[PDB]
RNA sequence: ACCCACUCGGCACCUUACGAGAAAUCAAAGUCUUUGGGUUCUGGGGGGAGUAUGGUCGCAAGGCUGAAACUUAAAGGAAUUGACGGAAGGGCACCACCAGGAGUGGAGCCUGCGGCUUAAUUUGACUCAACACGGGGAAACUCACCAGGUCCAGACACAAUAAGGAUUGACAGAUUGAGAGCUCUUUCUUGAUUUUGUGGGUGGUGGUGCAUGGCCGUUCUUAGUUGGUGGAGUGAUUUGUCUGCUUAAUUGCGAUAACGAACGAGACCUUAACCUACUAAAUAGUGGUGCUAGCAUUUGCUGGUUAUCCACUUCUUAGAGGGACUAUCGGUUUCAAGCCGAUGGAAGUUUGAGGCAAUAACAGGUCUGUGAUGCCCUUAGACGUUCUGGGCCGCACGCGCGCUACACUGACGGAGCCAGCGAGUCUAACCUUGGCCGAGAGGUCUUGGUAAUCUUGUGAAACUCCGUCGUGCUGGGGAUAGAGCAUUGUAAUUAUUGCUCUUCAACGAGGAAUUCCUAGUAAGCGCAAGUCAUCAGCUUGCGUUGAUUACGUCCCUGCCCUUUGUACACACC
């Protein structure tokens, strides 16, 4: 589906002194962009990257 | 392919012949002009166009092909 | 005799590589531009050619010594990637077997192909990958063919004709299939729009799919392509991309000079499955109430009432969501990927079925889809176009897809009675209920529906039930054929289709061979849609009834993959 959702097919019959010839153009958009639709591949799985934390530390409490 | 036959006799076409025409229109000794050909009464054609004079015929030519008055 | 250590001189292997090489490789083929231990021999592009000539040797066959003229841009070596093998080892697959099923192959007809026939019987396609294919079910049309008839719709330029008329049309007649003024008889007309000629154009289902585009089919029911850092090689290149294991998969695990990726597979999309959970609805439906019929009657049971109200969303519909991730446990294997089994679950075979789908190849098919197109051919007695009639259907025969059957798990006749995918009329006559008429086909009078609203619950068929027949070419079977009625259409003869009576063929399970198929699948059964004025024995889909046999393998076949050879590389055509 992502044909449908990102590439683009177009077929150009140009036609000179010798014979004809067939111009097939194919343009891959960049999937980030988007604006309206899926802005990724199905492929795509990003992870977060999560933090060092600074553990440890004997319990207490804080009041308001 | 196989290229001509024909049992001859080539068609021609249509002369539509010449003439120097309509010398019909008598005019006698200076100047009166009585005309020769009766003419049609179609208002299509405002008996300006004349009648054909066959056997049995006054044929309207104007009139591509129309109105067979007769006398 | 054997054991162990050492030493000479041997026939060899092993690993290395400081070093050498063009490389393959080499303890010499090393110590060689940092170029010198001693010495003998041979070679100087290929072919001509070890040929000619002389000399010498031999019984001979022949041995040694050994040219040139001319010709030629290459010949040749080692390696690399590819392509191929009538060479080896592995896999995969119902377009392969196994185990089975239903058959085809025999019959009648239907239908395409060949052949023949023919004025013509238009043509492309000939193993899988041609032959129910060109959406190719041709009465005209379609139409490309054959017998014949018109028309120019020959832009444009120059030139020639000519306003005393360049040119157009035509009544009747003759003529023609024809109410074609095609042609001619005759003679009105028209007005510079045409005619003739040259160049130049154009149309063409004319040729070339071996000139092309695009499109399609095939390899492929396949699993392959690439690049960054790193290792090897002067290099083209190689490793990554691998012995094994494991998957439908270069799908993974694992081994490991490789590490981490990208296209392709997977993801994704579409549909069938689940949702008493959300949003709802007289174009969907349910429950209650009115209103009303029948039977019971004791309350009840079974219907009617396109809005009489009220309520609802289980069923129906489609929006957003949730849901499966082979889960949980346990077998089995390098306890890895996974695979097997039980349980649960709407569903655990990529959940079932499809859509897409990389790189590369074929002189596969299509100039008969295109106002896609190069070139060639044709262009007025046309290979343009249109009109009439015929033909693609012609029949000693060969082949392929089929349809109907040989009956008693059956035919017939009553009767029971159930689906899902669809589609339908504007500048029009499409889907058609209902009422009458007819044995029928059909006619006729109205009607709803541009549609979840009407056709239509598409009351389809196998099938279920009670009869009749009783194994006999029988009442199985329905070919061939005569006669009559209707419908489509301008037209039905060579008989479009439908109807009724009669005629009552072959076929008694089918040789050698051969196709398809593993679950709501096979096969049996009928629809709807395409085509369509009329015509399905075709196809695309659809639901109805619903088995048997595997859950395996490499024997036949087909194809992939490594190993190996190669003098191929326009690549075994
Ligand atoms: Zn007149």
């Amino acid at each position: 589906q992502p044909v449908n959702d990102f590439i683009d097919t177009a077929t150009r019959h140009v036609l000179m002194r010798q014979g004809v010839l067939g111009i097939k153009v194919k343009i891959m958009r960049d999937p980030a962009k988007s604006r309206t639709g899926p802005k990724a591949l199905p492929d795509a799985v990003t992870i977060i990257e999560p933090k060092e934390e600074e553990p440890i530390l004997a319990p207490s409490v804080k009041d308001y | 392919k196989k290229v001509y036959t024909t049992p001859k006799k080539i068609k021609h076409k249509h002369k539509k012949v010449k003439l120097a025409v309509l010398s019909y229109y008598k005019v006698d000794a200076e100047g009166k002009v009585t005309k020769l050909r009766r003419e049609c009464s179609n208002p299509t054609c405002g008996a300006g166009v004349f009648l054909a004079n066959h056997k049995d015929r006054l044929y309207c030519g104007k009139c591509h092909s129309v109105y067979k008055v007769n006398a």
